[PDB]
RNA sequence: UCUGGUGACUAUAGCAAGGAGGUCACACCUGUUCCCAUGCCGAACACAGAAGUUAAGCUCCUUAGCGUCGAUGGUAGUCGAACUUACGUUCCGCUAGAGUAGAACGUUGCCAGGC
RNA sequence: CUGGGGCGGUCGCCUCCUAAAAGGUAACGGAGGCGCUCAAAGGUUCCCUCAGAAUGGUUGGAAAUCAUUCAUAGAGUGUAA
RNA sequence: UUAUUGGAGGUAGAGCACUGUUUGGACGAGGGGCCGGUUACCGAAUUCAGACAAACUCCGAAUGCCAAUUAAUUUAACUUGGGAGUCAGAACAUGGGUGAUAAGGUCCGUGUUCGAAAGGGAAACAGCCCAGACCACCAGCUAAGGUCCCAAAAUAUAUGUUAAGUGGAAAAGGAUGUGGCGUUGCCCAGACAACGUCGAGUGACACUGCGCCGAAAAUGUACCGGGGCUAAACAUAUUACCGAAGCUGUGGAUUGUCCUUUG
């Protein structure tokens, strides 16, 4: 349906490959939301980087 | 006093593939490069003197088995 | 020849396997003669004693679900630290 | 004393040290084994002093195997010497092992003078050691 | 359907063994007069033939003996993550090689003939 | 140039390994070659298919050569790999 | 950037089908003991089993790479022209060479940080963990790490281990140190000790957790930061709290994008 992601741990000290899928799904500073529709190419991107982001049914 | 004696190497040459499985390319466009026969032209590729592989007409490009162990490259023709 | 064993659902991860052989049990199949592929359970404790006393090359009627299949025993994964047996593949041959 | 007759390259790489056995481990030929826990090289005069107190314990009775050859050459650079100005010349011949892998083997004999004999051999290997019977089962 | 010609397919199509088959096709076979031919040999190649034969090639059956193909399950290795400096451990994805069950004594397009 | 400098050695081109399954990638790191040749060892059209092993056979240096069965190239391919 | 498809290539791992290396056992031919032959010995061939490889491969990943889809989310990319500075790099983790499986060593690859980056932690400490400072505030939520006093927050709950101040610097080896889990011996017929008595348990093996010895250096206790600790140590679970210039709250400044009342 959709989904709510939140950036919870910083980006810095992270490859760039990980940074610039946290950029690709829209996220800009920590603590900060995004609210998309799920599809299997969100999930992809929320597997990559599933250590820094939180993910919520909303 | 010791010395050595390697110290040898020659200029290395930019060898295999050009061109990508699936991709469109222009009718002379190189598409593998190698020596020796790795792989064989088939439908509408060419081959260089210097064992080149290349194109004869403009298409999609498809790599694919030859024998048992043999592989080709083709070119098809619509886009 | 009247040894016990426990289906195994689907998809052991890594964990459930080596959580498993701190148990006392070991991961196993079974195939051949009129069978299917069916993944299963065994005490280790349980299944040295019954080899011990038929051989090595016996028959085992062993029960999978309800049914009792005559079994032979195919090969074995062996660890030769720590001397336990790590896997056994089952054979019916009716 | 053993040493290969001839090497393509006598100049080689050091081998891989972190691992498991790759084979090797069950004993085939006799009856007892020793089998290594750690890791460590063996530099072909360990096995010759190694051996030697195999067999002049047993009284020469039964046999005794050796499931381990120096395969490998290692180099070794003379005295006090800058770094680099090539690699230097030979010092020995090593053979890797990794825990699984067996040592020796003996055969035709009591199993509590095999235990003694194997002992004597362990304390001149640079390596943890274990023994072992045939497996079965 | 049978035979033949000719194409497609990673030998599951191969190799070996055993047994049947023929003047319709095919082949051994007859001959060197002619085109043509052999570092010598009409063996081969070419030509002229149709007395003979299913022995062989060939085709049809039988077999898993060798080769080939080959899961499931487990293990080795490893991307990412978390502890740590240990010839490391733990979690999650992916997932071999070897070995086992098994498959397999080909499948099929076009034409002509014989049904 | 240089694990201070000197002495020693090296300076251009080709091929392997290191090189981390695209390409590329250093060290006074490990191994070797070049500074040509061919008037056919070029082009085209037709034919042919090996070394090696085994078994027999005057010379047999064991193997030269001959016949026979197998033999995936192990032969040969001007010159290193 | 991801999902899905397709493809190129020979690493890790495995393996011995080629090339080389190698251990045992058989088979027989040859020389070969002899009296030409036996038998012993030798080397070569063929086989059975079992091992090794950066310059070996019958095999062969994960990842990375090249591309295409009216796919989904994002915001860059490219060309032309004007103006530069840079060509001494360092530590950490990891894949490798060299070296001595030495160096805060040296040389390549892949990432982070420093350089050019303050703030919190690590006693102090460019490169380690958390995290990226527009400016006020005597407001709140959290990260890494922590909650007996120095010094902010639990002398918090529940279970167990340790007796060495281990914790709070090291090995081969040695040992009736103590817990846990298994297999198997001798049991009240009387063992197992000591000398008929003794009257209940007694041994071996195996895998393990914590600990002991092994342990000697120079101005002054002298690696827990100090006091001090038998838990304020270690392990496993749970619930609370402290904790940053991170994030929220209130106000203000500058620039920009929208709508646009230029608000
Ligand atoms: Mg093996
Ligand atoms: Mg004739
Ligand atoms: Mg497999
Ligand atoms: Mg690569
Ligand atoms: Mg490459
Ligand atoms: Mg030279
Ligand atoms: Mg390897
Ligand atoms: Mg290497
Ligand atoms: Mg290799
Ligand atoms: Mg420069
Ligand atoms: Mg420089
Ligand atoms: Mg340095
Ligand atoms: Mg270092
Ligand atoms: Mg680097
Ligand atoms: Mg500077
Ligand atoms: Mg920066
Ligand atoms: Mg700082
Ligand atoms: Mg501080
Ligand atoms: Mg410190
Ligand atoms: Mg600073
Ligand atoms: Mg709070
Ligand atoms: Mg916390
Ligand atoms: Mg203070
Ligand atoms: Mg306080
Ligand atoms: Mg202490
Ligand atoms: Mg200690
Ligand atoms: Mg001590
Ligand atoms: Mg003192
Ligand atoms: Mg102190
Ligand atoms: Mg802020």
């Amino acid at each position: 349906a959709k989904l709510q992601i939140t950036l919870t741990r910083s980006v810095i000290g992270r490859p760039e490959t990980q940074r610039k899928t946290v950029e690709a799904l829209g996220l800009k500073k920590t603590n900060s939301s995004v609210v998309v529709e799920d599809n299997p190419a969100i999930r992809g991107q929320i597997n990559k980087v599933k250590h820094l982001v939180t993910v919520e049914e909303k | 006093v010791s010395s050595t004696k390697n110290g040898r190497d020659s200029e290395s040459k930019r060898l295999g593939a050009k061109r990508a499985d699936g991709q469109f390319v222009t009718g002379g466009s190189i598409l593998y490069r190698q020596r020796g026969t790795k792989i064989y032209p088939g439908e509408n590729v060419g081959r260089g003197g210097d064992d080149t592989l290349f194109a004869k007409i403009d298409g999609v490009v498809k790599f694919e088995r030859k024998g048992r162990d043999k592989k080709q490259v083709s070119v098809y023709a619509v886009a | 020849a009247s040894l016990k064993s426990i289906i195994r659902q689907g998809k052991q991860t890594r964990s459930d396997l080596k959580q498993l052989r701190k148990s006392g049990k070991v991961p196993a199949v079974v195939y051949g003669y009129g069978t299917k592929n069916v993944s299963v359970k065994v005490d280790e404790v349980e299944f040295i004693k019954v080899i011990r006393e038929v051989g090595r090359n016996g028959v085992i009627e062993l029960g999978v679900g309800s049914k009792t299949i005559k079994v032979m025993v195919a090969d074995y994964q062996f660890d030769p630290l720590k001397n336990q047996i790590t896997h056994i593949d089952f054979l019916a041959i009716n | 004393m053993l040493l290969p007759k001839r090497v393509k390259y006598r100049r080689q790489h050091r081998p891989k040290t972190t691992g498991r056995s790759k084979g090797g481990n069950y004993v085939t030929f006799g009856e007892f084994g020793l089998q290594a826990t750690t890791t460590s090289w063996i530099t072909s005069r360990q096995i010759e002093s190694a051996r030697i107190a195999m067999t002049r314990y047993m009284k020469r009775g039964g046999k005794v195997w050796i499931k381990i050859f120096p395969h490998t050459p290692y180099t070794k650079k003379p005295l006090e010497v800058r770094m680099g100005a090539g690699k230097g010349a030979v010092e020995g011949w090593i053979a890797v092992v990794k825990p699984g892998r067996i040592l020796f083997e003996v055969a035709g004999v009591s199993e509590e003078v095999a235990r003694e004999a194997l002992r004597l051999a362990s304390h001149k290997l640079p390596v943890k050691t274990k023994f072992v019977k045939r497996e079965e089962l």
